[PDB]
């Protein structure tokens, strides 16, 4: 609706029978594979995440923001767990750090 | 072809010139219609050969390789369900049904593998599952809603494109 | 050629042969020679 | 070009006013297109026919 | 010749894959808009006869 991209802002300007709008907009770029899991199995409980994705880089697996590469250490305050995981499809084992 | 008429008709003014200029203005944002509606994008992003989407079948709406115009099931019935001198022409579009249909497989592919990251730049590849449980906690319902309902979910969105189908096919 | 209007003095240049001038939507606006310009009008 | 849009609504509404002030010059049928020319050449019956 | 619909990519799927940007771009973009015309009347009777 207000430019090609994640709208940001937009300023008017004059013309002279009409408007024209500089629509300033957030473009991702220089993308990044890693390999994904929907949730988490840690003592025996899923766990998925509050706000992001679970992505691991080769080995390690972080939490990270959907929009923008900002990989984090798993931990239970940024992740909420829901039952056991004999139900996820595709589900993951790792450790969750408890701080 | 009648020379008396059309010297008749010269002096009375330049009526056809504007007709004629109507019309093609007509056309021009018919035109201009079907390029804005289904040329969102620019790339024309192909549905990979394995598809493991969670266990949704989407074999109903992507293309078949049948080349029946290379549209899908629903489009061939949406298709056929349609029934359709004096210096009266008919200019045909721009875009032919081919190219209509390479667009919309072109939507259809990008919302399946990269969810809406390819209207906001370069597609970016999700499982659909996941893409899932982005929707399910756009709508207010958390993810483990989803990934505990995945079967139930691809089950229930599998009858009802085979209802929409049966819809379109019988019923008026 | 009947008409209505101001007769003033004109810059533009008759060659010999012509009589009339005519601006655009072949309304005449010269005559041999002086420029026609209709009485001021208006909305009211 | 930049400007397409506004240069082609200003471009439909100049054209739109000059085919009016040019279709101001047709005969219609009539002897000729001048109403000063109709009314110093006729009298009344053809005149306003 | 025949009009190209854009270049054709294969985005690789997976099951297990994401694909995540680690950087971003601001782009200004310009949209105009017409939003009046030029307000014409006209002396019908002036016009008409003159
Ligand atoms: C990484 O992703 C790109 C597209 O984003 C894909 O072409 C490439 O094959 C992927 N890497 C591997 C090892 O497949
Ligand atoms: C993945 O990231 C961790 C921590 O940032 C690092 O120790 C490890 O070497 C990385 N592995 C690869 C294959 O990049
Ligand atoms: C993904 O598909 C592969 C087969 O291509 C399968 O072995 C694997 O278990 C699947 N994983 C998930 C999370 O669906
Ligand atoms: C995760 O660990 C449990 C026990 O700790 C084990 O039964 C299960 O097989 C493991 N998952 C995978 C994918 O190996
Ligand atoms: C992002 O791009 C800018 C230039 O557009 C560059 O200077 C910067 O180093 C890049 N950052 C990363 C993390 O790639």
């Amino acid at each position: 609706f207000c430019g090609k991209g994640y709208h940001l802002m937009s300023f008017p300007q004059s013309a002279p029978h009409g408007v024209v709008f500089l629509h300033v907009t957030y473009v991702p770029a220089q993308e990044k594979n890693f390999t994904t899991a929907p949730a988490i199995c840690h003592d025996g409980k899923a766990h998925f995440p509050r706000e992001g994705v679970f992505v691991s880089n080769g080995t390690h697996w972080f939490v990270t923001q959907r929009n923008f590469y900002e990989p984090q250490i798993i931990t239970t305050d940024n992740t909420f767990v829901s039952g056991n995981c004999d139900v996820v499809i595709g589900i993951v084992n790792n450790t969750v750090y408890d701080p | 072809d009648s020379t008396e008429c059309s010297n008749l008709l010269l002096q009375y003014g330049s009526f056809c010139t504007q007709l004629n200029r109507a019309l093609t203005g007509i056309a021009v944002e018919q035109d201009k219609n079907t390029q804005e509606v289904f040329a969102q994008v620019k790339q024309i992003y192909k549905t990979p050969p394995i598809k493991d989407f969670g266990g949704f079948n989407f074999s109903q709406i992507l293309p078949d390789p049948s080349k029946p115009s290379k549209r899908s099931f629903i489009e061939d019935l949406l298709f056929n369900k349609v029934t359709l001198f004096n210096g009266l022409t008919v200019l045909p579009p721009l875009l032919t049904d081919e190219m209509i249909a390479q667009y919309t497989s072109a939507l259809l592919a990008g919302t399946i593998t990269s969810g809406w990251t390819f209207g906001a730049g370069a597609a970016l590849q999700i499982p659909f599952a996941m893409q899932m449980a982005y929707r399910f906690n756009g709508i207010g319902v958390t993810q483990n809603v989803l990934y505990e309902n995945q079967k139930l979910i691809a089950n229930q969105f599998n009858s009802a494109i085979g209802k929409i189908q049966d819809s379109l096919s019988s019923t008026a | 050629l009947t008409g209505t209007g101001v007769l003033t003095e004109s810059n533009k240049k008759f060659l010999p042969f012509q009589q009339f001038g005519r601006d655009i939507a072949d309304t005449t606006d010269a005559v041999r020679i002086l420029d026609i310009t209709p009485c001021s009008f208006g909305g009211v | 070009s930049a400007l397409g849009k506004l240069q082609d609504v200003v471009n439909q509404n100049a054209q739109a006013l000059n085919t009016l002030v040019k279709q101001l010059s047709s005969n219609f049928g009539a002897i000729s297109s001048v109403l000063n020319d109709i009314l110093s050449r006729l009298d009344p019956p053809e005149a306003e026919v | 010749y025949t009009m190209s619909l854009g270049a054709e990519n294969s985005v690789a799927y997976s099951n297990n894959s994401i694909a995540i940007p680690t950087n971003f771009t601001i782009s200004v973009t310009t949209e105009i808009l017409p939003v009046s015309m030029t307000k014409t009347s006209v002396d019908c009777t002036m016009y008409i006869c003159g």
